């Protein structure tokens, strides 16, 4: 069985719902209390999805899957750190291509459950890279996101937007924005 | 020799430096005193940042009490215990 | 029963002529009662009588560690040639095999970019260096920094951090990798170098260099 | 804890102490310029004395260079050395 | 050429003070490596004694050895004025070289002892001096030490103090000053210093003066 | 063995003040009535000076002669480190017996001069202490004195520099005056005659106030 958490972004927005994916009778226990508001989703020719509240998860509530094997997963033990975000513009060499990178260094915060995503003029930007987290010398992780533009916008002068949602920042938010010039 | 420029600036950047500060700068009310010593060495934020919009500033303090002698010139003198604000953690930060 | 895992040659040791590409097959969780273990290596079907063996290794949690190392030839890897490594041990009914090869595909020529720290990280003593490496085939590359500070600026080596390669959108493996400096180091002048080794480049080798733009 | 009278006084008695300077301030001349760091940390006296009527003044001085980085607006900038007048020795004598 | 001989006294304040124990020391220096053995044979008022204690040779980096023997004397006995010699024989003396040592002769006087604080001029520097003087008193030997009240967290060292050899003085009476080196927040603070005198001629053998800051 | 030789070194007032001569002295002893002769040479960094002055032969109660050669040095030799070396020679010597002096090496200390008035116990007696400190200097050569109302003093006593825990050296010298005068106003003064001292002279004064 594969017990995974829920998504990053579903624990700190409240409007989404975090859940933990029990991959394969289900039995959840948060912290020994047994919990029964679980579901089955159609078995594949299955799934047990268990509705988590944020502050629950947030908080290093333990969670047990047992279905008839026990496996157990819960948010990562250690002083959190806020993530600094920073853009890079696109380098001199690749200006001379039709499709130019741009990225979003997002170094210094632990844990390493994280969401980034990009957007322009009010619009999500879908064509970007992230890489999983990379643990750094000093212990806390870093990541780069590589959003690809046609280098037509870029020159246009469009503003590109680098949003990063993490616990441990203010509003659980941030963005820093990048254009040309 | 010459002191290269990565000693130089690693030992300016932004620290806490031990530094002698005048007691009547931290106490200055206490007029009808004279102070030995009359200065005091306490931990302070100094040295300089990466760019001109930054500031060196503390991020952690804490309190430091010292024996003083203090003197009213005619009635007599003591050794008391005056407390100091002392930096323990300095940063560049935006002004 | 006891696991098996084999790894490819390292991509600088393929490479480089003056290196040495191994491919190693390590054999895990080896109980006490049945401790021996045989290896069969293969290639292209081929039997081959050159591995060798490494003792056991005792590990903390009472299990045996048994690895067997084969030199390969740089032509073979680079030409996909096929490599298996048999295990055989009482304590699993079958010989269990494992296969190792060089992805197929047209080669792809890696693009290298470098880029400066951004203007808000100055507010930290140590500043991040980046270079991107996307656009190539297979994922097979080495990434390393170098620098005209070492040794003399930098004596205990430089302290980069790279992502392990990703499958891009246009079917091309791209990672990047983070050099940390202290901003007086990259302010004095100081050229910092983004050295990739892939197959796909001229000489295996490229370079891309970073300096302070006033 | 507290810091005894007796080593509060010798701290804080005149002797020389890493100071941070400004260039501009030992270097007046050089307006026309801007330093990285701006700021060096030099050995310069001070220190409190057993009496009012004396300072802390250097009794034998010396030279040190460093390299520091000197930029002119829109003109350049560079490594370049500077000496700077640090203190060796320090005595308390009447103003 | 040949060795030679060193008899030394027992030290004042152990001479004075029952709980010590003072002793004359017979010191030898120049002894060959050929001819190491050094024979001590020692006398008091004449006749001899046989309760020394041998020390073993020590080379020097001359290459030669010092060769030492100490005889325990009675605190009477050497204020009585008894006179002790000390005999060496060696293979490479022809004859043994004999040293004799005794009190000084002479009617024992008191000394006088007074302490003087720091000059206000000296102010200008961290370390300030205190100063005792010990003046007419007979014999030369005398015991000269300072102790302060201060804890152990003041003085952890002890205490810095030297003294000049006692000279004669124009009434046939010894002097000396005894001068204490000490950081002058010790003396601002109220610590007191004390000099301790120990003479043969003082009631108890013992005396003393304090010193401490004052503030008009 | 035979004669032994004793070289002297100036008297350190005589090497400071302009008026006075310096002079090193080199006294023989141990000299035979058999071999009475005894030959100076004298030398100055190596080189032989003809200056010397040999005094009249003293005879001594161990039945033995007592021979003297003064040498005038000037002050500035003296004090630049400039080596003195006196030979000597007599029949009953198998060679010359050589002995050298010169100014103590090292950089030179100024000394400070203090004095402190006499301790309210003393002011029982029929005279009272006056010391004056002298502690910093080096070399040990020095040289001092007491005044008062611009007549020296004659009853005090002075000790020997002490060689004191930095490296420097330290002394005392103790006036004693009537507690009359003292208590009457008079002004006493110590003087310091020192190589490191500006005019090679300082003076400190004291007084009941
Ligand atoms: C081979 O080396 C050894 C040792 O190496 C050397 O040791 C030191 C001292 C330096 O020399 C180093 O460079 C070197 O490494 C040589 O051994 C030395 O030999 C000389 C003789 O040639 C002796 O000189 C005598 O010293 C005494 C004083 O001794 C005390 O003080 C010394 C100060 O350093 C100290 O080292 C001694 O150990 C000793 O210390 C005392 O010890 C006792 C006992 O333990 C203790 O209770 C005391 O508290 C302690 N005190 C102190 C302060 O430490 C000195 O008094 C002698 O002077 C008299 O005799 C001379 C020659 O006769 C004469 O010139 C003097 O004017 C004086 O003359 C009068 O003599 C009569 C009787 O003879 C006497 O009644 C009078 O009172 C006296 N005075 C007057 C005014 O009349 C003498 O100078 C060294 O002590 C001795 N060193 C040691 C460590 O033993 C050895 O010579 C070398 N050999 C060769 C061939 O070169
Ligand atoms: C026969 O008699 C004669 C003289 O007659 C006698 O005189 C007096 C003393 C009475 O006893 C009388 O009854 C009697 O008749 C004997 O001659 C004597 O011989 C001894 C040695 O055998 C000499 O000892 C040396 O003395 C010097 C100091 O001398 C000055 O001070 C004396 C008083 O303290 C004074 O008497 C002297 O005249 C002399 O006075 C100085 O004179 C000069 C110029 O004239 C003047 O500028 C000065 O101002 C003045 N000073 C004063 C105070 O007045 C002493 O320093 C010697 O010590 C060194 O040598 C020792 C032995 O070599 C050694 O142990 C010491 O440690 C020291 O040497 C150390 O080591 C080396 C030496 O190897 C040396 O280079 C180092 O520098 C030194 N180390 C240190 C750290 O310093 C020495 O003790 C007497 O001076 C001398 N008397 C006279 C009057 O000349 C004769 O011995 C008799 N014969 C026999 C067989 O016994
Ligand atoms: C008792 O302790 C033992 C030691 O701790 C345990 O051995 C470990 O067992 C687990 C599984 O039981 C193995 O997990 C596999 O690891 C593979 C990668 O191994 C590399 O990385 C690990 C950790 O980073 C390192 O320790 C290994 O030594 C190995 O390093 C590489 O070695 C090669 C050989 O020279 C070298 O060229 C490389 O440079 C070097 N690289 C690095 C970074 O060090 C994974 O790839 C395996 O992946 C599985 O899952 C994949 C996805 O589904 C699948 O594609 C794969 O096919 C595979 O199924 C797997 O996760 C550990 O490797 C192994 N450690 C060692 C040292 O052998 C033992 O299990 C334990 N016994 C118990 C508890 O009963
Ligand atoms: C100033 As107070 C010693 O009287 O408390
Ligand atoms: C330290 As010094 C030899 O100058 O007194």
């Amino acid at each position: 069985v594969f017990l995974f958490p829920p998504k990053p972004k579903d624990t700190l927005m409240i409007s989404r719902t975090p859940e933990v994916t029990c991959v394969v009778k289900f039995n959840w226990y948060v912290d020994g209390v047994e919990v029964h508001n679980a579901k089955t989703k159609p078995r594949e020719e299955v799934v047990s999805v268990l509705t988590v509240l944020h502050q629950d998860w947030l908080n290093g509530k333990e969670y047990k899957c047992k279905v008839s094997i026990e496996k157990t997963i819960s948010k990562a033990k250690g002083q959190p750190r806020e993530p600094q975000v920073y853009v890079l513009p696109p380098s001199r060499d690749e200006l001379t291509k039709n499709q130019v990178s741009l990225l979003c260094l997002v170094k210094g915060f632990y844990p390493s459950d994280i969401a980034v995503e990009w957007e322009s003029n009010g619009q999500p930007e879908n064509n970007y890279l992230t890489w999983p987290p990379v643990l750094d010398s000093d212990g806390s992780f870093f990541l780069y996101s590589k959003l690809t533009v046609d280098k037509s916008r870029w020159q246009q002068g469009n503003v590109f937007s680098c949003s990063v949602m993490h616990e441990a920042l203010h509003n659980h938010y941030t963005q820093k924005s990048l254009s040309l010039s | 020799m010459v002191v290269k420029f990565m000693d130089v600036y690693q030992r300016s950047y932004c620290h806490p430096i031990e530094t002698l500060v005048d007691i009547f700068q931290e106490y200055p009310d206490e007029i009808e005193y004279i102070f030995k010593p009359s200065c005091v060495p306490l931990m302070r934020c100094g040295g300089c940042c990466n760019d001109e919009g930054l500031e060196c500033v503390p991020t952690e303090e804490s309190n430091i009490t010292m024996q003083i002698m203090r003197i009213k010139p005619h009635q007599g003198q003591h050794i008391g215990e005056m407390s100091f604000l002392q930096h323990n953690k300095c940063e560049c930060r935006p002004k």
